[PDB]
């Protein structure tokens, strides 16, 4: 059992594992089995039986999207050359919509 | 709420609020929000907009690959295009014509068998042509395939977790290669091989990596089980579960909160000595504690979708054998997209 | 059905 990490898996179960046997096995275990679930009405699925992340530019988990976007390091990237692969695809695009000037308040 | 957001969004990107009439938000995702907006053309009729604020925290490498696949692979063949692109900072803001559209799950019930036909038909026109660049999609679903009943107008959208095939014809997919980067034992086998069992030595090996990017439901086979070397092909499988949810009415037909979860559906739908048969040939044992047999497809979606009226009522072989070629747990020999214009479903179309 | 929260690079 747990002690020595050797035994068998209660059942049910699924386990995956690499042929090449590199890398671990997963695996499921569950109460129940999927089961195909003719009378549930449509179009609910035959199966039904019912601001976190990270940042890619300061390659840094975050639990709140909107505090991370203010912090230093972030703006410090955000302000950064770092876009210029982005501004080449744009600067070969076509502006086509009309451009107002801005509003001045009058009075 | 809506109206903060709104705000946010011009004072994030302050151009558009020059150009764009902001109305509302029409979408919400994991890495992007979507507005409807409304703006004035040089030399045409006002125009209805769809402005795609991609998340800040999105690197600009990835950026740029999902416009570049707007850029170069859209624009033609039920792909969506883009018009402009604004950016301030870590803001990027993409502007692409407005397609109204259906909510698939409002009429997944009263579309008729031949608007099945014409909706399969043009999302496999839509495949080709990315998988002519070679694009992997990773997100083929009803919420990013729009389609307008009225105009039978179709595009496919969000190429935000795309990747490229060794082959890509899309330059900045080959920084976001569809094949895994693996990570960085006294025995490198042992006897719980294909067994029940457990050991100190294989709960002890690293983790395999593989990309996995996409929506729970939609992901095929190989996905599931982390094969490193993943192809168009799992576009295909997605394409399959859409139809699948169209022959059944059942949408979303699989329901998992994990991977293993969604391949044990899978294989509760096309059998376990099946499923394990297939993973087999791309380099996955895989065992279950119960065998289960595959379901005769026409028979599943008929009890499930229940009495067809019209074309309901004598659904060919054809579309069902179609099914099963996109639902192929194999991915060397599942349906490619081009093939699948060609197949006999589609007889007497465009 | 959102995308799952983890994508490439
Ligand atoms: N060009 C467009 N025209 C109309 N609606 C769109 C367009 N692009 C996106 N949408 C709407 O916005 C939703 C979100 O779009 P998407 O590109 O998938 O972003 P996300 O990754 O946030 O879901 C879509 O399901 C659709 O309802
Ligand atoms: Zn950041
Ligand atoms: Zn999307
Ligand atoms: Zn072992
Ligand atoms: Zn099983």
């Amino acid at each position: 059992g747990p002690g020595t990490r050797t035994g068998r898996l209660k059942k049910p179960f699924v386990k995956v594992e690499d042929m090449s046997q590199l890398y671990r096995p997963f695996y499921l275990q569950l109460t129940n089995m999927p089961f195909i679930n003719y009378s549930i009405q449509k179009p609910c699925s035959p199966f039904d039986v019912d601001k976190k992340g990270y940042c890619e530019c300061c390659l840094q988990k975050y639990e709140d999207l909107e505090t991370h976007l203010l912090s230093e390091q972030h703006r410090n990237f955000a302000q950064s050359n770092q876009y210029q692969v982005v501004d080449d695809i744009v600067s070969k695009l076509v502006f086509d919509f009309v451009e107002y000037e801005k509003d001045t308040p009058k009075k | 709420g809506v109206k903060k957001d709104i705000e946010k969004l011009y004072e994030a990107v302050p151009q558009l609020s020059n150009v764009f009439k902001i109305e509302d938000k029409i979408g919400e995702g994991t890495f992007s929000s979507v507005y409807l907006a409304t703006a004035q053309l040089q030399v045409g009729p006002e125009e209805k907009i769809a402005l795609k604020h991609l998340i800040p925290t999105s690197h600009p490498i990835r950026i740029a690959a999902e416009l570049q696949c707007l850029t170069v692979a859209g624009g033609q063949d039920n792909v969506m295009g883009v018009k402009y692109c604004f950016r301030k900072n870590d803001h990027v803001v993409i502007a692409m014509p407005y397609l109204e559209h259906e909510s698939f799950l409002d009429i997944l019930n009263s579309l008729s068998f031949q608007e099945v036909r014409e909706y399969m038909l043009n999302l496999f026109k839509a495949l080709k042509r990315i998988h002519q660049f070679g694009i992997v999609h990773r997100d083929v679903k009803p919420s990013n395939f729009l389609y307008n009943r009225r105009l039978k107008k179709y595009a496919l959208v969000d190429f935000g977790l795309a990747q490229g095939t060794h082959d890509t014809k899309i330059e900045l997919l080959k920084f976001v290669q569809s094949e895994a980067q693996q990570e960085r034992p006294a025995s490198l086998t042992c006897d719980c091989y294909a067994t029940d069992k457990v050991c100190s030595i294989c709960l002890s090996r690293r983790q395999q990596v593989a990309p996995r990017a996409g929506t729970p439901g939609f992901r095929a086979p190989e996905v599931l089980t982390k094969c490193p070397n993943q192809t168009t092909a799992i576009d295909m499988w997605s394409a399959g579960v859409i139809f699948l949810s169209l022959l059944s009415g059942r949408y979303p037909f699989y329901k998992a909160s994990d991977d293993l979860t969604a391949l044990a559906q899978i294989m509760t739908i096309r059998g376990s000595r099946e499923t394990i048969q297939a993973a087999k040939t791309f380099g996955k044992s895989i065992l279950c504690s119960k065998e289960v047999p595959a379901q005769d497809l026409r028979k599943l979606c008929e009890r499930l979708r229940g009495a067809g009226a019209g074309g309901w009522n004598e659904v060919p072989d054809e579309a069902y054998d179609l099914l099963d070629k996109l639902l192929d747990l194999n991915p060397a020999s599942r349906i490619t997209a081009e093939e699948a214009l060609l197949h006999p479903f589609f007889k007497d179309m465009s | 059905l959102t995308a799952s929260p983890g994508r490439d690079l």
